[PDB]
This record gives structure tokens, sequence and C-alpha cells, in this order.
């Protein structure tokens, strides 16, 4: 749905960086991997944590009821 | 017998004529071939169906494998002849079968 | 980088699956029915007259779901969501246009509702048809649905895919210590009967119908229809293999141990044994009450004097028989795929429509002969208020039976349940794997596990690891991934063409050199004899590669029984295969770079005649390469990707050739109880129960399947980081050991939604 | 030999899914010991030595011709050439429609007669025709097949599968002392029974014997007790 | 495996151009799939004779098979080494097509490979032939648990 | 065939012919041209096809003149367009090697030898004339053929 | 290396083909005797063919047996409804050039045992009707609809067909390509 | 032929003998998923 | 709507037909932990893999764990997918054992393991069969009349 505060495994805060990975992805595109790299995503718990997560919360707004 | 009419190919009969007269008479037409001291006769094969042998026993040719059998304490057997198959539900695992081979033992080692 | 033929040919899966969906053989079905079935029925019974006024008759002109002709545009149905929300039918109104006469001689047309059509979602009448997810966030419908199933009065009902013998095709069993028995489940357009065919006792053959009381013996019936010459009969039912003659022989006896025989006494014999017809046209009761016997004895009714291809019919079921009886294992496997057929949701309803119409006219023509009953003043204008009332029973009954699931069946009578049931909601792939769902016919004595074990026919058209668990294993069914169901194609285009191409009539052909040359059947009927089937067979597949004739009719020639088959009845599987001609693929990546870059999507592979459809039958002729590499110099066709023999559900499993096939099976079950993402609106839905996972993961592990089904989209699970160890001895037998504060975080958090519906009801009073 | 096995035991049905009669014979040889017996305990025989059988016609009388064949009558090991044949033909051929006097010209061509509403001689001698190469000459009705099997030894005995115990035991060249077969309702009628409830015992024990199944033998031994 | 499948291919081709010798206790036909069977079992077992032989000390499978807490020596074979030949109705593969079992392979082919011989292990993937004969046993054991 | 069951040899009594199962093939192809005596799937196909078109050669040249002689055509029921069709519609060439080949029209198609008819066949004219109806008998068929299009 | 035209022909001549499968083309190394042919019946808008022909009387024939058992059994009648199949061209060839005849309603002629059917209802004797009931009911209700076997006259009838493919001549424009969607 | 008898209900699974007579449901009674629990006696 | 906390009981699976309840919640500080703190979520038991031999589910094992450390999402594909020595490749030139056995320290000794544990993510789908569905309990209460029976 939306992006998990922390990862699930470590208790790291995961939560501040989905949209600075969208953004690495998008604008001077990077590989995933640099891109999590760079974002200090070092472990792979930590790393699974955002290279897993279905931002399903963008397609639920869609059908906002109080347009 | 199984001969045929050769006007409407129907199946022609046996008929008793008068003085006994065995003759290939024809229903459904008017033919009639009679026996004048002709011998009709049909032979048939039939198979001779020979001796058979003793059963014996094919053993060799089954899956062994490397158990002892747990009567290890009257005959020495580390061999087994097995099948494998699920009897368990698809969450169980498979339910293997074995057969020692030194004494004719089974067990069902799960 | 270069295409490659090999690890690039399977991108025609995707391109067969973008205009071929997974949930295609439902729409298909239905989108049939609503254009051509309703326009069948509606000519069929076009015309209901009355005994009294012969100056007045009703006349069905054409029929049209949810349209009319005032506007380009249909009519607004209530949208699917908007009718789940309010438990009331996604329903569209049937028109008709009506000849109905006036007292001044007065001829008009009209446009008249006469009752609701139960529309399937993502149908051709549906309003999500070709909605680009703007119009489907707007009408609060997930893109990712699959569609065709029904909403009847709020309730999501999908019409399971039903698994059946072949009808009109030769089945011959044997049996231990009984006898063989052979039979012929023949249905007409209106009237289904088993010509069973058994044998008694001293190798005697005996024709056992229903309606006749005793079983016949096979000589009477052989001579009745218009084979009456006696040696044709054994000629025709044992050629020259002399063993076949003396296996048969014996009824021979018994045709002439009665009396001997013309057509027409072993035609009285046979009517003498004609039960009943509800004591109508009484006055037939002769020798022509046996011409109504044979005419409706199975599917090749005669309208003529010429017994021919009848005749021929219960030859060839006597010469199974004796073939059967000389040995077994000539005997048919009556689990093969090949015979049997997939009737569809479209079919269902079609001949549903046809018993709900029929009932329809029935009281419409009472209503109008209790009208018409009257001496005086009896007025024509607005003769139509009458159907404006009666148009309820038809949206009553087509409701009734897909929420029930039973369909009771005047005309056919059968009376079958379980047709229906209500789509699960527990996943995506559930929902999913619910649409591709084959139930199979029942009354099977499941203490046998006959129809329950995978067979070596279904590979690449039922996946071979979707089968339930506890009690319905095997005989629930899952279609394969790349998969199509054949439509029925008129016979009579290809009958010409099949004596186009040198089959000789078996009106030309004699008795003693039938089974000199091998015969050519239509959908089960020796339609004549030919030289040269391998040239005739190679000719029909080179003029279905070309488009001269209908891509799903198949071809394939019998060696054991020496016969040229040719079926294009529907309901039959089959899938896509490259065709290999002189030990060479035909895609050759040209085409494969074309079909990436844009043009040349998949129906141009079979127009080029790159790729064709092959049934379960058409395999038996085939020598079908796995990959490029084995293609050797005799091999027919190439796998266009060997992964989709596993379904839709089985595809969430990553590398199932590495694991036990149990495993395989029981993923496919627990897949569809996974908690995960249901729909894009799933929020805006209100269901019975629902189970959301909180912050559900796509795998890290995924396969082309999940990526073709869009699974990715709506994942059920979350990637645990796992550590495979015995710890704390409560793990032992399959229980897991759960970190706390992974939990805490989120792990494996869901939700349930629970909805409770009251109605305030008024009352008489 | 499983739950099938222990449903047929513990229902006592009287007809069995293969029954066999384990019959120890007397010597330890191949040819002209083992042989002997399995002749002597045989389906049917006629077919295995006619060689061919007529349907013949003359100017006022009729033949059924077989021309048995000495050979296959002397390397099958079995005793009957002329007389028993032609008997054992005469019995079932009047079981099936009549038999008065059956000849023999000599020479083992036996010939079978027919005599006396019409063409009924001709189809009841078809019918002959039939059922001649289907009758019982040499072995017991009783046995679908006898086979000769080895106990992983030099010892050949033979087991049948028929449905006949007390016509094996008094069969010569077998040992009627031990001579079992799996039939339990048959041993009981023809052994006792005590016989019956051993034989329960032994084939319950046999058929988890084959199956890894640690039963204690009392619970055979009660099961036994409380069916006899 | 190529020594066991050349002696099944040298048996083929002589059921095939002649005749072999018929056991005494079965008939002809079944003979060859005797025969077959057992040279296929055979080398199966000495497969997974030499696999567990050079089994690592520390192996887990190979403790749990030795303990006997879970396994056995067949599951780690069949993991590892080959997944020997699937059996169901207590013979090799029949025939789901006329006188072949897929068209995958040629007509009248009564080879190891086109009668349900998996030369795989669990461990190097099944072919989608084996996988499909894999598949049909597995079925079966699960119907037979029902 | 095997052993068969032993003043007008065509009024004796006529039995079936009866093969062995086991040789039932061989002499199946046989008997297939011998039943007549006239005065692999491949090329075994292609074999038999050039032994037809020999046959057919050479039942033509002793069709060449005789005055009873038929051969019944089986021709596509939608011949090519040039029933009330007039005159000569092409020709069968006789290629090399002894092979045949027929245009009905512009179009080149095969011939081939059809079903082997063992019994008497017989063409007929019938003429119902309303002052007196007469069936002429006009001559026998010697033996079919088919034509084909290929492609 | 050659040229054999065909020609078509006929196409008002009614060329009905008799298949006789009671009897053999060819039971020695010569063809079978052709049968001697009389009292042939023929019935329009049902297509029954009636043939009639005389048995042997010198041999094979049981004289007592056929006058106490069925009163006229002279001849032995063959019927069988002629079919109407297309595509079949009866042909001759007369100067090195095949001539096609198209043929009528094909004839598959089988003994028929009138005599008994006579007997078997003489012994017994002491409403839209469609389908095959119709079929049978006009057949046996509008029936006797003689003819007169004329047999002897090919001549004729092959110059004729003679005439008929000498004095007219087509060539076909038809492309190969249309002629394979025209199949 | 749904017309419940008084010899329907004494005879099935779940008629009165095999349903209600030796076999019955109990009060007192719990059921829920088993776990593993090594620290808890045999016992 | 009912929010649902994993809890004892609750039922869970792998995509492999390894199914089961979660037999304990234990701390993060008792897990065994590697060199980075990485802790799992879920322990499964070896004992699982010899019997039902889904040596699929440790090739998962191992293409998960070389995916999230190489950024791509590998592939399972039948008879196909990501092949099990690259996946090899990625994770010695990350600094991880070839075969995904890495080396923990206990979580409630701290001393390091004496075998190294198969360590990495797996896809697992909480099943629809809550505990809190299943536990029912009576003592005395609702009787159908007919047989005055529960
Ligand atoms: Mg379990
Ligand atoms: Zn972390
Ligand atoms: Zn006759
Ligand atoms: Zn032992």
């Amino acid at each position: 749905m939306i992006v998990p505060v922390r990862c699930f495994s470590c208790g790291k805060v995961v939560g501040d960086k989905w949209e600075s990975y969208l953004n690495l992805l998008q604008e001077d595109e990077l590989d995933e991997g640099t891109a999590l790299s760079r974002l200090g995503l070092k472990r792979y718990c930590c790393r699974r944590m955002i290279l897993t997560h279905v931002d399903l919360i963008e397609k639920f707004l869609r059908y906002n009821p109080l347009e | 017998m199984l001969s045929f009419c050769p006007s409407c190919n129907n199946m022609l009969l046996i008929t008793s004529g008068d003085s006994g007269v065995y003759t290939l008479a024809c229903r459904s037409c008017p033919y009639e071939f009679p026996i004048e001291g002709i011998e009709i006769y049909d032979r048939k094969k039939l198979p001779r169906k020979e001796v058979d042998d003793v059963l014996g026993g094919g053993w060799d040719n089954v899956d062994q494998t490397k158990t002892q059998c747990p009567n290890y304490d009257t005959c020495g057997g580390e061999s087994a002849y097995f099948f494998q198959l699920q009897i368990r539900s698809a969450d169980e695992p498979m339910t293997t079968f074995y057969k020692c081979v030194n004494c004719g033992h089974r067990w069902k080692e799960n | 980088d270069e295409i490659n033929t090999a690890q690039d040919k399977w991108h025609l899966l995707p391109a067969f699956l973008k205009v071929k969906g997974l949930v295609k053989q439902h729409l298909d079905s239905f989108n049939y029915f609503v254009d051509t079935d309703l326009k069948k029925i509606i000519k069929a019974n076009q015309l209901i007259l009355s005994d009294v006024d012969p100056e007045f008759y009703l006349k069905y002109v054409d029929i049209r779901v949810g349209k009319k002709s005032s506007s380009s545009t249909k009519d607004y149905l209530t949208p699917p969501h908007e009718c789940r929300l309010r438990d009331m039918t996604y329903s569209a109104p049937i028109y008709v246009d009506i000849e109905y006469t006036r007292g001044r001689n007065i001829i008009m047309h009209k446009d008249v509702e006469i009752g609701r059509m139960p529309i399937m979602l993502r149908s051709n009448k549906c309003i999500l048809y070709d909605a680009d997810e703007s119009k489907m966030a707007k009408l609060n419908e997930c893109p990712l649905d699959p569609g065709g199933y029904f909403i009847v009065n709020g309730t999501e009902k999908v019409i399971l895919v039903q698994e059946q013998l072949s009808k009109n095709r030769i089945i011959v069993e044997a049996d231990e210590k009984k006898g063989i028995v052979q039979a012929s489940v023949t249905s007409s357009t209106h009237e289904r009967k088993s010509k069973t065919y058994v044998i008694t006792k001293n190798g005697k053959i005996y024709l056992k119908h229903n309606s006749i009381a005793e079983e016949i013996p096979i000589a009477i019936v052989l001579k009745a229809c218009g084979i009456l010459s006696d040696l044709e009969i054994m000629q025709l039912v044992c050629g020259n293999d002399s063993s076949y003659q003396d296996i048969f022989a014996v009824n021979l006896e018994e045709s002439s141990k009665l009396d001997i025989y013309t057509q027409q006494q072993a035609l009285e014999y046979i009517g003498a044994k004609v039960k009943t017809m509800r004591r109508q046209k009484l006055t037939i009761l002769q020798e022509g009450i046996e011409a109504i016997a044979t005419t409706v004895i199975a599917h090749l009714t005669v309208e003529a004097l010429d017994f021919r291809e009848k005749a021929l019919y219960i030859a060839m079921m006597t010469r199974r028989v004796v073939m059967a009886m000389y040995n077994p294992k000539m005997i048919d496997d009556r689990d093969y795929v090949g015979n049997k057929r997939l009737e569809l949701a479209g079919q269902l309803i079609s001949l549903l429509f046809e018993d709900l119409f029929k009932k329809f006219n029935n009281d419409f023509k009472l209503s109008i002969d209790k009208v018409l009953k009257k001496p005086n003043r009896a007025m024509e204008y607005d003769a139509l208020l009458s159907i404006n009332v009666h148009s309820n029973n038809i949206t009553s009954g087509l409701n009734r039976a897909i929420s029930t699931g039973n369909w009771s069946l005047k005309r056919f009578k059968m009376e079958r349940a379980g047709v229906t049931h209500v789509l699960s909601r527990l996943s995506y792939i559930s929902a999913l794997g619910m649409m591709t769902r084959i139930s199979s016919q029942f009354e099977k004595s499941r203490k046998v596990s006959g129809p329950r074990a995978l067979q070596p026919s279904q590979f690449g058209m039922l996946c071979t690891a979707d089968t339930p668990e506890g009690e319905a294993c095997g005989l629930v069914k899952n279609l394969a991934l790349m998969t199509h169901i054949t439509t029925d194609d008129e016979e009579e285009p290809i009958k010409k063409l099949c004596y186009v191409l040198g089959v000789e009539d078996i009106t030309l052909i004699d008795s003693a050199s039938l089974h000199l040359n091998y015969g050519v059947y239509l959908n089960g009927t020796l339609i004549g004899s030919i030289r040269f089937p391998t040239k005739f067979v190679t000719q029909f597949r080179h003029l279905r590669r070309t488009g001269k004739v209908s891509e799903f009719i198949s071809i394939y020639s019998n060696s054991h029984q020496m016969a040229v088959h040719i079926a294009t009845d529907g309901g039959r599987i089959c899938r896509p295969l490259i065709i290999v001609s002189d030990g060479q693929s035909r895609v050759k990546d040209i085409h494969l770079r074309k079909l990436l870059d844009g043009e040349l999507d998949f129906d141009d592979f079979l127009k080029l005649g790159l790729v064709e459809y092959l049934d379960v039958n058409e395999e038996n002729d085939s020598y079908i390469a796995l990959y490029e590499k084995d293609i050797v110099p005799s091999m027919t066709h190439l796998e266009i990707e060997p992964f989709t023999i596993l379904g839709a559900v089985a595809g969430l499993i990553p590398y199932p050739h590495h694991n036990q096939s149990p495993r395989n099976t029981y993923q496919c079950a627990m897949g569809k109880q996974a908690i995960g993402a249901i729909a894009y609106n799933q929020f805006k839905r209100i269901d019975t129960l629902l189970y959301l996972m909180t912050y559900p993961q796509q795998p890290m592990v995924k396969t082309k399947t999940i990526e073709l089904i869009d699974y990715d989209k709506l994942p059920a699970g979350q990637n645990a980081t796992v550590a495979v160890m015995s710890y704390s001895g409560y793990d032992i037998e399959d229980a897991l050991v759960l970190n706390k504060s992974s939990i805490d975080r989120g792990f494996g958090r869901c939700e349930t939604r629970r909805k409770t519906t009251t109605v305030l009801k008024r009352y008489a009073n | 030999l499983g739950v099938p096995r222990i449903k047929e035991i513990i229902n006592a049905s009287k007809v069995i899914s293969t029954p066999i009669i384990n019959a120890v014979l007397v010597n330890d040889n191949d040819e002209r010991a083992a042989r002997v017996v399995k002749g002597r305990v045989e389906k049917t025989l006629l077919s295995d030595v006619a060689f061919y059988v007529q349907d013949v016609y003359k100017d006022n009388l009729s033949f059924i011709q077989v021309r048995i064949d000495l050979g296959t009558i002397d390397k099958l090991q079995l005793e009957l050439t002329i007389e028993d044949i032609a008997v054992a033909i005469t019995r079932a051929s009047k079981l099936k429609i009549q038999a008065s006097d059956v000849n023999i010209i000599g020479k083992d061509r036996i010939a079978i007669n027919v005599f006396p509403s019409e063409n009924d001689v001709f189809y009841r001698m078809q019918q002959l025709r039939r059922a001649l190469p289907d009758v019982v000459v040499k072995g017991l009705p009783d046995i679908s097949r006898a086979v000769i099997n080895i106990r992983d030894d030099g010892k050949r005995e033979l087991l049948v599968e028929g449905y006949g115990l007390r016509d094996v035991m008094c069969t010569d060249g077998v040992i009627g002392s031990r001579t079992t077969t799996n039939h339990v309702l048959e041993v009981f009628s023809v052994l006792g029974i005590e016989a019956a409830r051993y034989s329960i015992i032994r084939e319950i024990n046999y058929t988890m014997s084959n199956h890894g199944m640690s039963v204690d033998p009392r619970h055979i031994q009660l099961l036994g007790d409380v069916m006899t | 495996v190529e020594i066991a499948y050349h002696k099944c291919d040298e048996l083929i081709t002589l059921f095939n151009k002649g005749e072999l010798e018929t056991q005494p206790g079965c008939n002809e036909e079944q003979t060859l799939e005797a025969k077959i069977g057992g040279l296929l079992s055979k080398v199966r077992e000495e497969v997974g004779d030499v696999c567990i032989n050079e089994l690592d000390n520390w192996n887990a499978p190979l403790i749990m098979a030795t303990c006997g807490s879970k396994g056995s020596t067949l599951n780690v074979s069949q993991m590892v080494a080959v997944v020997g030949q699937q059996i169901i109705s207590g013979n090799r593969v029949p025939d789901g097509f006329q006188d072949r079992s897929l068209p995958h392979f040629p007509k009248n082919s009564k080879t190891p490979q086109s009668k349900g011989f998996v030369r795989n292990s669990f461990f190097s993937g099944l072919s989608p032939p084996e996988f499909l004969f894999h598949a049909i046993s597995g079925r079966e054991g699960l119907v037979d648990t029902a | 065939x095997x052993x068969x069951x032993x003043r007008i040899e065509q009024l004796f009594p006529v039995r079936p012919v009866r093969v062995r199962h086991e040789d039932v093939e061989t002499v199946k192809r046989e008997i297939q041209e011998a039943l007549s005596e006239k005065p692999k799937e491949a090329a075994a196909e292609l074999e038999l096809l050039n032994a037809d078109h020999q046959h057919i050669l050479r039942k033509l040249k002793k069709m060449n003149n005789k005055p009873e002689r038929f051969m019944v055509f089986q021709l596509p029921t939608r011949l090519p367009a040039f029933r009330e069709l007039a005159g000569k519609v092409g020709s069968i060439r006789v290629h090399k090697s002894g092979k045949l080949s027929v245009k009905i029209g512009n179009v080149v198609m095969d011939i081939g030898k059809g079903a082997e008819t063992t019994f008497l066949q017989d063409v007929i004219a019938l003429s119902i004339a309303d002052d007196a109806s007469s069936a002429e008998l006009l001559g026998r068929v010697d033996g079919k053929i088919v034509v084909t299009p290929q492609i | 290396i050659e040229e054999f035209p065909l020609k078509i022909s006929g196409e008002e001549e009614s060329l009905h083909v008799f298949q006789y499968a009671n009897r053999p083309r060819l039971v020695g190394r010569k063809p079978a005797e052709h049968p001697f042919i009389s009292a042939a019946r023929y019935k329009p808008k049902s297509h029954l063919w009636e043939i009639d022909i005389p048995l042997d009387e010198q041999a094979f024939y049981n004289k007592d047996k056929a006058e106490s058992e069925w009163n006229g059994v002279n001849v032995q009648t063959l019927k069988g409804v002629g079919v109407e199949n297309n595509g079949q061209y009866a042909a001759f060839v007369k100067d090195m050039q095949v001539y096609l005849v198209p043929i009528e309603r094909v004839a598959q002629l089988k003994p028929f045992f009138k005599y008994i059917d006579d007997a078997n209802v003489t012994r017994k004797q002491e409403n839209r009707l469609t389908g095959s009931l119709l079929a049978h009911k006009v057949a046996d209700e509008e029936a006797n609809i003689e003819l007169t076997w004329a047999e002897g006259t090919f001549e004729q009838f092959k110059d004729t067909i003679v005439k008929e493919a000498e004095d007219k001549t087509l060539v076909a424009l038809e492309k190969q390509e249309d002629y394979i969607d025209n199949l | 032929k749904p017309i419940r008898g008084f010899c329907q209900r004494l005879k099935g699974k779940q008629g009165r003998f095999r349903g209600n007579l030796s076999g019955k449901r109990v009060d007192f009674s719990g059921r829920t998923v088993i776990s593993p629990d090594p620290n808890l006696s045999i016992d | 709507r009912q929010n649902r906390r994993p809890e004892l009981g609750d039922k869970f699976s792998s995509r492999h037909g390894q199914k089961g309840v979660c037999g304990i919640i234990v701390k993060q500080e008792d897990m065994p932990f590697n060199d980075q703190g990485i802790v799992p979520d879920i322990i499964m038991n070896p004992h699982g893999f010899p019997s039902r031999m889904t040596v699929g589910k440790m090739i998962e094992l191992i293409s998960g764990k070389a995916g999230v450390l190489n950024g791509t999402l590998e592939y399972g594909t039948c008879f196909g997918g990501s092949k099990l020595e690259d996946m090899s490749k990625i994770l010695v030139d990350q600094g991880f054992n070839y075969s995904g056995k890495d080396m923990l320290y206990s979580g409630i000794t701290g001393e390091c393991l004496q075998a190294y544990i198969f360590f990495g993510p797996i896809y697992y789908q909480k099943l629809k069969h809550m505990v809190l569905d299943k536990m029912h309990a009576r003592a005395r209460g609702p009787r159908a009349v007919l047989t005055r029976q529960p």
C-alpha cells in the first residue's frame, strides 16, 4: 500500500527513502541496486523493503470518494 | 460353414430335402446346391497352447536400496527392494516401502 | 543485440495473451451467444400461431441486447459496482421486433423489451468493455479484475467450464466377466439419446436403445438400414480378415434363424418394439413407425429413401465391437483428453434461454387464446400489454438459474446443479484461478481413480499442478496458460472440400473394398474413403495453414483404425504450436523482430502459417520439439514455451521443476488462500468477507507467469528474512518461529472486512 | 494382499479375487514329475489338442471331424488319447445340446454325428461346431490355470488359480497332508472349522506381514476365534 | 547412465527387429518392460550409492537420514543424483497417446526417457516430460491419499 | 488367402475371402489389384501413385477405340471458370517418367486411380419420354478416376 | 511428353451408372458374363431402379420349393435408389481424346425379394407425415412408371457426344490463386 | 423423493442411531489450532 | 473491519507447499544475527526439507538473496529462471558465501553457531486460517430441541 516506515527485520527507517529512491530511478536514472546503495540501504533486509514495495496507495487513491 | 448364395448373396443353409439329401438350400431365393457325393468340409486351425516353464522370480529387476531391516538380529540384510508412494496428504511428504532381501520382511519407513 | 529464436520465441506467449486472455473462454462464449445464438433462437422460435383466428400471427423479427435503434449509443446500464453495492443484477434489456397483424391490414415493426439479460463482465455488452482505467476508476472497477462472471443480485457468479464426454462419437469399452458395450451419446438440437450397443452372449452382437423394448440383433438393424445382402454386412463389419469373420458369423445365423429377411421385414420387426409417443399420431403404428425409430436412433437424421449413411455408421459401430472382441486394448480410454469437450457459459446460457423463451412463447400463446376466445369486440390495438406483463418470467428464471446454479431444463430433461459458483475473493489469484477452472462430469463412480489420474494427453491443455485436495482431487481441473477452446464450424463447407480433395462418397463405394483403403470421418461419421490418406491429410493441413478453412478444424489419421478423422465441433481444447517444416522452425526471428517492434500480432503468425492450433487428437499425428536445439528432421511442431503446461495459479511457484510435484499441487491450493491485495477498488468494495494484507510485497523471485497475470501488481505475501535452522524447539512439525518486532513493524499484519446486510422491508399492511 | 484381502477374509465371501491353492508335490524333477501333475490340473484342452475341427456334410450324413494331434498330447504331458476325449465330448455336448452315440473312426479323427421345424439341424450343428473347442477333456473343471513355482530352492511347487481344493488334494502326485488354499470358506468346507480358523489367522498374518504392519498375533487369534 | 541407456537401446532394437528371450513367467511384451525397468532400477541404485558415498561429513540430509529424524538416503539421492523412475500402477508410464506417452517422443518408443525415467535430480531440475511424468506419479499418490 | 474351406463356375457357392489376421496387411495390398486383373508413408504413397499413373496410361490406351469401355471421372464439383458447360475444357498431359497431369482449365492438377470397385459396373441412359419411356444401356465402367487440384 | 485433350459433353444426356454389388466384375482372368436385363422399372420423383434378371433353369433352381413357397420367382429383382452425387463424369476415348459425360444419380443395386414381401403380406392378411416417412409414403403410393429396357444402342450416343464436343470449344480464364479459394 | 419418513429419521449417518444414540455432541468441550510446546510435560 | 496481528497458531506458507502455524513469537534480541545484525523474520525448520524435497525453495532463497543484493528481481520460471551459478557469483562478489549459508551468532548466548545457517529472503504468504476464527469453546448453551443435544 504505502511504504513501511521501518525495515521489518532491522527496524531501520526506510519510509523516508521511498520518494528519494523513485527520484533516483527517474531523474538522472540509476540502476535499482546503485540507487538502493546510494540511500544507505546496505543490509539486504532494508534493501528488499524498498525493492519489493508495491505502491498500491496510488491506485487506491484513484477511487477517492470525497472528490 | 459360411457360404453365400450366388443369386442374392444371402447366407446359405443346409436343408434336409427328400431322401434325406443335405443340399445347400438358399432361403430368400430359389437357389439349390445339392451334394452328389461331394464332401463339403470346413477346416479352421486352433492354437497349440504349448507348455510353460516355472514362474521363478525376477527380483533382480527390482530397485534395491541400502537399508538394514528391523530383523537385523536374525539376518544380516543391508538391502531392500523399494517403491515410494505418497499415500500422505500434499502437505505431508512421500512414504517409502521396503522388503529385506535377506529374510523377505517388509516394512514402510514412511 | 540480435533476436535469438530460442530465447525470444516466448514473446508469442504475451502476444497471444494480449488478444486472447486467460478469461476468454467465458468472454468469447458469451459474446457469441448474445451476437448469434440469440438470433438463432429467435429464428427457430419465430412464429407462434393459434388454432383459432387464422388471419392472425406473431412474428419475432430481430433480437438485440442492450441496444435500441433510436440512438447509436447503447442503453444506460447500471454499472456493475453499483449493482454489487445495491444487491441488484448487472443486466441489459432484451429487445425484439414484433410483426403482429392488425385487424385492418396494417403491417408494422416495433422495439419491444421482453426482459433483462444478465450481462457478463467485460463482454461486448458490458460497460467495462475497452475501458482505459480512467473510465474504470470512474466506474469504481479494478482494471485488473478478470471479468467473465455475472453479478446477479449483487453476487459475483461464475459459470464454471464443464467437462463432458464428446457427443456424436463412438466410445468402445470392454469389461471383465460382463462383455463388451460401446455407446454413442447422440445429441440433436432437440433430443438426446444414447444408442447403447451391447453384446449379450455367444459373441452375439445386439443394439440396445432406450426406446426399443429388447436389444435387437445387429443383422436385423443392418438389414433395416438398407444393407441387406448379408454378405456385405459381414464385408462391412469384418472385411477380409478371417478372425473377425468367425467372431461375427454367429449373429448372421440368428438373422435367418427367425426367418429370412427383406429390408421391409426387418423394418417391421424393429418397429414392433417401439415403446410409445405419449399416444399421439396413433395411426402411424405400422411399418411406418420403424422409419421414425431409425431416423431418431442417432444424430444422422435420414430425410430420404437412402439409408447408406446410418447403415455404415451402425456397421462401423459393429466393427469396433468386433475388434474389441478379438482383442481388448482396442477400446478407447474414457479419460483421454481428446475424448472430452468443454462446454462454456455462452452455450449453457444459450440452452437455458432457449428453454425460457419456449416457456415464454407457450404462455404468451395461452394468453392470446384466452383473449381471442371471446366472441365479440376482439380489438387488436395494443396486443402487447400482455407481453409487457409477461416479460418478467424470462428475467426471473434467467436470474434464478445463475444465482442458484440449478438448471431445470424441461426440453432436454436433466436436472444439473453446481453450474455456477460464487466467485472467490480470498485473493486476486483466487479469483483468477476460479476463472479458467473446469468441473468434470458427475455420476463417475468416484470409488475408482480412473478420472482422477493425470493424463499425459492433458500436457499443455490442463495444468499439471492445479488440482484440488481432500475430495475433488483430479475432478476439478484448470486450464493451462496458453490454450484455446474451439468453436463450432459448419461441416458442409468442408465435406465439399473433402470431395474436392479426392474423397469418394460412401454412395460410390462398394462394401467389399471399404476396408481396403482409408476411410474419411467427419465428426465421427464415415463420409467416404480416399486413396493416399497421407497426401490428403497434407493437402488439408496446407489448406488450413493458408486460411482456406478454419484454423480450429483438426485433421489427423489413425493407422490401427484405418481412418482419417476431421473434427469441426466446438469444445475441443487446443493450443498453438510453431510449425516445423523440413527440419526447421518457421518463425526464424524476422517474425520475432517484427512482433517485438509492433507489427505481426499473434493472429498474423496464424495467417502466415507460422503457428497453428493443435487439439489433443492432432498431437497424435504430430512430433513436437520442446526446444530449438532438438529439432530433428522428423518433427512437425515446436513448443512456443514449455512452462505454459502450468496454469495461472501454478505459475506463482518459483522453480517448480526443482520441487516434488505434491508440493506444487499444495501451493496451488495455498496461493488461493493467501492474504494479500484484492483489487484497486478493494476499499470501495463491501464484501461478505475480505482479508487484506497491510504491507504486501511483490516476490523477489517471480516467474514469467506472475507478470503475465499481473500478480506483481496485487501480490499476496511478503519477503521474510528466513534462517533455516532448528530453533527453540517450537518449530517441530511445520511450526514456524516468528520474530516479535517484525510483527511490531508490520510483518504479516492484515485486516478482515465483513459486511452485514439488513433490509427495511415493507409489508402488506 | 491388502485392504481388499482383509475385507474378503472378514466378510467370509464365498468368491474371492485370485484364489490360490498351494500344492506341494512328491518328487523333485521337471520332466515327467511336475508336468504330469500340472496336466492333471488344467482348465480345458480340446482347443489345445485339436489342431482343427471340421464341419462336414455328405449325401445323407454329417461329421464333425476332430483330428487330435498325438504330438501335442505327448510333449504336453497328458494321459488321454481317444476314449476319454470322446466321453468328455459326450458329457459336455449332452450338457449343451445332446450326445447319444459319438464315434471314433480311429487314428485320432474322432467324429460326432448330428441328426434330428426346419434348418434346426443346421443350427444345432453350427452351435456344436462353436461349442466343441471349449469342452474339458483333461484336468479338473475348477482350475483357471496351474503354475509351477520355485520357493527359492530346488523345489518346484505348483500353485493353482482355482476353486477346487479337495480335487487337488486327491489328485495323484500331490501331497494332501500339506496342500493349503487361501480361500477360508473352502478350507472350512473341506477340512473343518479348526482348519478354517487356522487359515483365517494365517491369511491375516500374511496380509499384514507383507505391509510392515507389526500387529501382535493374539489380536489375529482373537479375530479368528470370534469368527469361528 | 549412458551405459544403462545403451543397454536399453540395444534391447529395444533387438525387440524391434527380432525376438528377445521371453521370460518364462510373463508373456513376450512385458519381458522388455521388466528387463529395462530392472536395468534402470540398478542404474538408479548405483548412482544413488556413489552419491551417498561421496556425500560430505556434516551434510544435513545425511545426518537427518542417519539419525532417522527425517528423510532417507532415497530422498537424498533423489535430491542430489537422480529421480529414478516414475512408476504408476506398478509399472512405467503408459501411453497417453497412440502407442506413445507424449508427442515429444517418437511413436512406439519404449526408451527410458519416453516412459517415465527421470535422468535429472531435483537439484538440476526436471525437463518438461520428466516434470509431467513425476506430476502423474505424485498425483496418483495424492489420489491414493484421498 | 489362407486355407479355404473346400455346371457353372458362377453358379457354385461363394465364400468370402479369408486372410489370416497375421498377414492381413500384406495380402490386402496384393489383392487390391489382383481381385481385378484387368487385361515410409510418403515414398510408398508416391510409388503407388506412379503405379497408378502407369496403369492409367495402360487402360487409357486399351480404351482408345473400344466400343464399350468407360472410365468414370471424379472432377471437383466447382470446376475453374471458363451445369451448361460446353466444349473442350483442357488436357490430360502425360509427363515424363510415366506420371500424369490434368489441366481442367488454366489450372494444373493430378489424377489418381480411385477405390478398386470389385463388382460389375454399367452406365445407362434414362430417357422417360411421355410417349414411351426407355432405359438404354451404353457400356460398362472399366475403372474410376479422381482428379484433384494441387496447390 | 505428350498431350491428351478432354472435352466435356452431354449437357442434356441423363447417364445413370448401375452398381451391381451382387456380382463381381472379373471372377476369373476374363470379365464375368454381362447379365441379361429385362423388365426394367424406374420411378420419377423418387429415383428407384428395379432391374429383373432371369434365373437359370438347367441347374441350381429348386423349382418345386420355389413354386411351393413363392408364386412367381423366375427372375431376380435388384432394387436401388439412384443417389445424386456431383462431380462424376463417365468417359470414353475415341480419337486419343477422353470425352466426358456428366453422371446422373449413380445407383447401387442390391437383390430384392418382392415375392417374399407378397407372401408375407398375404399371410398377414389372415397428419403432415414429414421426414423420411413422406419418402416411403410417396415411394409406395405414387409408382408404376414403366420403362422399356432398350439395350444395344451406343454408337448413336457416341456420335452425339462426339458431335457435341467437336462443335463446341472453350477456354478458361480464372486465376489459379482464385481457384484455391474457389475450391 | 424428499419426503422424510419415520424410517428416514432412524436410518443414515446423520440419522437417529448413528447420529444421536451411540455418538453425539457434548457439552464442556473446545476445539482450536494446536501448537508445539517442548517445556510442557508429555502428560 | 478488524486489524489482525499475526499471533500464535496463525498459518503461513512459502509458495512450495511448506505451510505451518506460528509455534512461537520471540523477541528480536533472542534471534540469531549475522555480522551486519540482520535478524530473521521467520525461522523454518531444516527438517521440512529432506522428506519433502523442495529444492526449489532453497534455490528461491539464494536467487532472492542475490536479487536483493544486486537490486534486480529474479526469475524462478518453470524449466528456466535465473541460473544458480549466476546467483552464487552475485553472492560471492558481494562478500557472501556462494551457497547462501552465513555464519550467525546466537542471540541468547552470543557465540558463533557451530553450523552455517541458510539465511536469506523467502516469499511467505499468510493464509486465511487464523486461530482467532477457529478457537471455539462451549460449556453449556443452545440445544437442538428435537434431540435436546448441543
Ligand atoms: Mg499435513
Ligand atoms: Zn534492516
Ligand atoms: Zn441367395
Ligand atoms: Zn532381513
